[PDB]
């Protein structure tokens, strides 16, 4: 990968898995007889893959400006995150993306666990275009996590709230597998949700919401999809386009 | 969905939530009791309470464990029998009937031999 | 580190110039302080104006030392602070920057701190100085310490951690402190393990600290910088 | 049946859409059940 | 013999341990519930048994057959021990030839299970 | 003691906490819709029985005796039995209708025979009139309410949010309105029986107001049971934390020594 | 000096006169009456402060002028054509069918106030 | 039962069951509290409470800790004072009348005092 | 300490603190390679503590009269007193003073845990 990086270009490594690696390292290291710590790893464990993630890296211009970007993959044990290696490469990466089982039987697939996942590099690393809408979607979603358990009669105008958008809100994330997305079909749909133009339609139907808007943007709206893909923003002329365009399939 | 086809994948995944919707909702019923629940709740937990009783099967080698008459159900029928259940066509059959069974047409008939 | 009879007496505050600090969890001079808190809480800022400070006020200089440090956030905090000024290539700096980086060896992560400390000392005793010295993240030295331990045979104490988890903190912190020329204060990154405040790590660092800045989400999210809450921030020189 | 059934019936028609809140549909409605007692055994349990 | 009159006590005695762990709740109960959460706990009262006192098959056979069937069931639960030596006596006096015909058979058939049948309802009222 | 058996202690215990946490607010919520049905009835009630104040209505037996079916509400249900059952010694034989099934418990279980009407499925929603209504029709069908000398209204009557208040009220029957001391300071028209329905009309009135009565009661004493359960499972919490990392730490630790003894040789 | 309540809401509780639906036919009170008991059958209730009317219709219950003058009106359901045709029919005509289909006695009562709610 | 006879085995077991039936509570209790416990249980807690502290005993050697003067109680009165309790003969005597006392007497003669 | 408690004269010690000298010795017998124990501490550690605490005495009158008070220091982690090396020096010691974190934040202080704190032997020696 590095070949690309050192050259101008742009990588993108997928380490799967880690977890598997360290097990292969452990085992050459105890039957040299080199000295076993915590879980029996060699106290070089976390040198290993620290030398392993840095070589991952955005360099500078006069350096040519390519770029290596890792993915590594780490299994848990019973979600087991302080476990020895988990730790490690936790504490080297730059933030975690974490899956669970209990939303993927859920439906919710990927299944991401929002509070706990973070991109340390955060903003930097968005689409202007993302960014303007996904603000406050990472908000409405703290605020839906807080109130969770109240989803079960007696409840008051804004708490009833922060649950319609949250649970429309989390079956917009709702993705098939091999089905990624561009950024512009991305934004509309998150500006719909965010904005609350779901708020009216049924949990069960946003799933047949996502298809039919995007096929109608693309059949009615394209000069909108392909400003957000070129420009990568959105003027407050786009805004109020979407805006437009959004209301205009919801009532139909 | 592209081996099993859609339908079947549909049902799958739909078996599987109302499943953790009940597994989710179990906190609630220990402290606070079956009452608490939302009405859609009510139905959604006597659905996967039915679906995890017509889970279960007679094996033809478990026969000794049991002097149950052991019983094989056909893929096609576990999937119609199941997409029924879902669509709410046997709500009125209580739990004990989709114990210990085949498919779908077993079910009505223990429900008729418990009533009488 | 300074003889017995080379310590200072008496406790006495740095005066920092940040007023939820000085009046509510002031900094011991030639002590050591637990800053505490992750991203997104204007934590470099934070350490930049110490940095800052420290030299208008008290005409001394810093020393800020990545153990264990990213290599990605190295290049982040010094193009940080040739930015905001306490560095300045043309002019005069008023920081040293020694990195131990992630990716180097056990045994540099654990001496890079005390590079970075013999630095500060100089200021100290040969330029009479109240010097800073930053750790980020103490923690890290622990665990390099854990790691060369583990790699010379020695038999690992309770939780993995080195048989010498408490006197290699000592030959450390002991040299953070207050003589007649002068004095090092220490800010101190602090990870926890687990969040367990029992764990051998923190609950050994907690033994050398005299005051905690707690940088806080919450604090932040009021609209307040610097973040500091002002409840969980604590100081023994409070009295 | 009784004065004060009658005077509900005569409540409940002046009830029976968007003067109609859900406090007022409520109030037309109970889930409510009686189940006569003797010796202590029961009737068995009726509507309201 | 035993295994006819332990028909499904084991799944029986499994369904009085969810009945009463559900009845922890303070809830009122209905006839199902109350008649289960009867059986159950008077059949587990059946199978307390001192040391040093091992009883034969044909001991053990009419007991649990008063049991599972439900001959027990109107009755107090801590006179459940008495209950059962006086069973046994009564037993042992005037229907001794159904035990014989259980300890060397090992069997019941369906005229005994009748005959075992009307031999307990007999003593349920003294 | 082992660490599997703490973690799914500890998770348990988190739970528990969470649920009687968002409980006790669901009931603060449902309290003030509560209070808004009892503002409403106590001024009912008060409009409704200054009659009787004035014509100076004075008194076998009718007891009603008024809780719910849910529990996890404190003493509510007990308290009120007690003071049914006080009652009920200086007056044995008589008749008992029991509203909600906690209170029929209480009851049936020290005095079976007394209790002949049973009124069931009424924890939930509040209070209204049509059930009050539909209640006080059974009383005068099946139980005859009408022919009884005296009938007591048993009720619960919050005092404040921290403590509620278990009360009888009596229910005046059509003779009893007619014969009363100062009917006569009233100009009433004597021609189709209004006593009877001043009366059948009380009875449902009444019977609401103490519901209502008993009901904010007892939403009180639920956000109170909940607060308190909520608080005791936050101290357990934070013990069964400690105990954790503990155990967490030991099992690292002994892990370790056997991979080390292991090495010795 | 009035005590006007409702079940679910108070309504009143210094007025010049009260006009209320008494046992056969309307009536007016003024701010000295003799004491009287009287039923209110389902029909419409007239508040005066001053020349200040304020029409509502009622479900029934209860007027009581006590002794210290003030009155009190009770009843479960309480303005005119401002809340109460297309909702009343769909209900009152299939009224008709109960009668003859227990619930042929309850439903046989819905008319007389049906019909006076719609004479208003 | 064969050394000691059938009533102090009986005594002896019933004390057993009173204190593990309260054991068995403990959870609810801590969270809940004794208002969320049926009428049976209610009854046996505050009985296994006042059998919990009629189990504690002044010792001469810890004289000096407890400030009262030690007691020996005898096997015989021991076995006859909890059969008492477990009878229900003094359930209107409160708690802290068995606390650090010898024989059922002492329990007596101490819920006497606390009346002034 | 010993020498006033030998010549007739009274001397008070506090060890400050034998949670530290217990992990100093910790680390001698990890290096040593002795076995590690209960939360790696070596089997001795125990006596480490109890032949240091058992020189603090009272003599008698033949001795010369003199004493030795120990006030050693334990640190518990999370206010556990159910760890090994508390529960060692607490089965060496005549009492504890427990010192409450929950005490000492409300502003109680002394901070002393009444309940928790006991003299074994010391009430034949207060002030009367």
């Amino acid at each position: 990968g590095e070949w690309f990086r050192d050259n101008g270009k742009h990588a993108l490594i997928v380490y799967d898995d880690l977890s598997k690696q360290a097990v292969a390292y452990r085992q050459l290291s105890l039957l040299l007889r080199r000295p076993p710590g915590r879980e029996a790893y060699p106290g070089d464990v976390f040198y290993l893959h620290s030398r392993l993630l840095e070589r991952a890296a955005k360099l500078s211009e006069k350096e040519g400006s390519g770029s290596l970007t890792a993915l590594p993959v780490i299994e848990t044990q019973g979600g087991d995150v302080s476990a020895y290696i988990p730790t490690n490469v936790i504490s080297i990466t730059d933030g975690q993306i974490f899956l669970e089982a209990e939303l993927f039987y859920k439906g919710i697939r990927p299944a991401i666990n929002v509070g706990l996942s973070v991109s340390r590099v955060g903003s930097a690393a968005q689409v202007k275009a993302l960014k303007q809408v996904a603000g406050s979607l990472k908000l409405f979603l703290a605020q839906y996590r807080e109130v969770a358990a109240f989803a079960q009669s007696d409840l008051d105008a804004s708490t009833k709230q922060t649950l319609v958008r949250g649970e429309r809100l989390t079956q917009l994330l709702k993705q098939n597998q091999y089905s990624p997305l561009a950024t512009e079909e991305q934004v509309p749909l998150i500006y719909a949700g965010v904005n609350g133009h779901l708020d009216g339609i049924e949990l069960s139907r946003i799933g047949e919401f996502e298809s039919s808007f995007l096929s109608y943007l693309k059949s009615n709206h394209n000069e909108l999809l392909t400003e957000i893909r070129e420009k990568g923003e959105l003027s407050k002329e786009l805004l109020a386009s979407l805006k437009s365009a959004t209301e205009s399939f919801v009532a139909t | 969905a592209a081996v099993v086809g859609q339908e079947h994948y549909d049902v799958a995944s739909k078996v599987q939530e109302t499943l953790q919707t009940y597994k989710s909702l179990q906190d609630i019923i220990a402290i606070l009791g079956m009452d608490e629940l939302s009405e859609q709740d009510k139905l959604t937990v006597e659905r996967a309470r039915k679906i995890q009783r017509f889970l279960s099967q007679p094996f033809a080698v478990a026969e000794v464990f049991t002097g149950i008459p052991g019983k094989l159900v056909r893929l096609k029928d576990t999937v119609a029998s199941f997409k029924a259940v879902l669509e709410g066509k046997y709500d009125n059959i209580p739990e004990h009937a989709f114990y210990m069974v085949g498919g779908i047409e077993d079910v009505v008939a223990k429900a008729e031999k418990l009533a009488a | 580190p300074p003889s017995f009879a080379e310590q200072s007496t008496s406790a006495e505050i740095l005066e920092t110039g940040i007023k939820v600090v000085d009046l509510l969890a002031p900094y011991a001079r030639g002590g050591k302080i637990g800053l505490f808190g992750g991203a997104g809480v204007g934590k470099t800022v934070f350490i930049q104006e110490l940095i800052n400070n420290i030299a208008k006020a008290h005409g001394g200089f810093s020393v800020f030392t990545g153990v264990g440090e990213r290599t990605r956030e190295g290049n982040d905090l010094y193009r940080e602070m040739k930015e905001t000024g306490v560095i300045n290539l043309e002019g005069e700096s008023k920081v040293a920057l020694v990195f131990g980086q992630m990716n180097e060896p056990p045994g540099a992560r654990a001496r890079v701190a005390l590079t970075g400390l013999t630095i500060a000392e100089y200021f100290r005793d040969e330029e009479g100085q109240d010097v800073l010295l930053f750790i980020d993240n103490i923690f890290r030295f622990t665990q390099a310490g854990s790691e060369v331990s583990a790699l010379l045979g020695r038999i690992p104490s309770a939780v993995g951690y080195q048989p010498t988890l408490a006197t290699d903190m000592g030959l450390l912190q002991e040299r953070i402190t207050t003589t007649k020329k002068g004095s090092v204060t220490s800010v101190q990154a602090v990870y926890v393990p687990a969040d367990d405040l029992t764990d051998p790590a923190p609950a050994t660092t907690f033994a050398h600290l005299d005051a905690t800045t707690v940088l806080s989400r919450g604090i932040s999210e009021l609209g307040i910088y610097p973040a500091v809450d002002p409840l969980d921030s604590k100081s023994r020189l409070l009295d | 049946i009784s004065y004060a059934a009658y005077l509900n019936v005569a409540a409940q028609a002046i009830r029976s859409t968007e003067l109609q809140t859900a406090s007022v549909l409520n109030r037309s409605q109970t889930d409510a059940f009686y189940t006569q007692y003797k010796n202590a055994s029961e009737p068995t349990p009726i509507t309201k | 013999a035993l295994k006819q009159v332990a028909g499904s006590l084991k799944l029986f005695l499994a369904q009085y341990r969810e009945v009463a762990a559900f009845a922890q709740f303070g809830s009122d109960l209905d006839a199902s519930t109350k008649q289960t959460l009867v059986r159950g706990e008077r059949l587990t009262q059946l199978l307390k048994q001192n040391q040093y006192s091992p009883l034969a098959t044909e001991e053990q056979v009419p007991l649990i057959y008063a049991g599972v069937n439900g001959h027990l069931d109107g009755i107090e639960l801590s006179r459940i021990g008495e209950f059962e030596s006086s069973f046994l006596s009564y037993l042992k006096s005037n229907h001794n030839e159904l035990l014989t015909e259980i300890r060397e058979k090992g069997e019941l058939s369906k005229e005994l299970l009748a005959s075992l049948k009307s031999a307990t309802e007999s003593f349920v009222a003294t | 003691a082992t660490l599997k058996e703490v973690e799914m202690r500890l998770k348990s215990i988190k739970n528990i906490e969470k649920i009687t946490k968002t409980m006790k607010i669901v009931a603060s919520t449902r309290l003030s819709k509560a209070e808004k049905a009892k503002i409403s009835a106590k001024k009912m009630d008060e409009a409704e029985q200054l009659f009787y104040k004035n014509a100076e209505t004075k008194n076998k037996e009718l007891i009603v005796a008024i809780t719910s079916d849910k529990g996890l509400c404190g003493s509510i249900h007990s308290q009120l039995a007690k003071a049914v059952r006080r009652h009920l010694n200086d007056q044995p034989n008589a008749d008992i209708v029991t509203i909600g099934d906690k209170i029929k418990m209480q009851l049936l279980r020290t005095h079976p025979n007394n209790i002949k009407l049973s009124i069931n499925g009424i924890g939930k929603d509040a209070p209204t009139f049509q059930e009050s209504a539909l209640i006080a029709d059974k009383l005068l069908s099946v139980m005859k309410a009408g022919t009884y000398p005296k009938i007591s209204i048993f009720y619960n009557d919050p005092v404040s949010s921290l403590s509620f208040e278990p009360s009888e009220k009596p229910i005046f029957n059509a003779k009893t309105i007619e014969q009363s001391p100062s009917f006569g300071k009233f100009e009433i028209d004597t021609d189709a029986n209004v006593p009877r329905d001043l009366f059948e009309y009380t009875l449902a009135n009444q019977m609401l107001t103490a519901m209502a009565q008993g009901y904010a009661a007892e939403i009180s004493a639920r956000r109170n049971a909940m607060d308190n359960a909520s608080k005791n499972a936050g101290d357990m919490i934070n013990r069964y934390s400690i105990l954790y990392n503990r155990t967490r730490q030991a099992v690292i630790t002994n892990e370790l020594v056997d991979i080390i003894t292991g090495a010795s040789s | 000096k009035l005590q006007f309540a409702l079940p679910h809401e108070t309504l009143y509780s210094e007025v010049t006169q009260v006009n209320l639906p008494a046992k056969s036919g309307r009536i007016g009170v003024l701010a000295n009456h003799v004491p009287t008991v009287e039923q209110l059958l389902p029909g419409v209730v007239e508040v005066m402060e001053g020349s200040n009317s304020k029409k509502f219709f009622i479900s029934g219950g209860f007027a009581t002028v006590q002794p210290d003058s003030q009155l009190c009106v009770t009843a479960i359901e309480a303005p005119l054509e401002s809340f109460s045709e297309n909702i009343k029919n769909l209900l009152a005509e299939a009224k008709k069918n109960v009668s003859s289909s227990r619930e042929a006695a309850e439903a046989a009562i819905q008319v007389e106030v049906l019909e006076n709610l719609q004479s208003v």
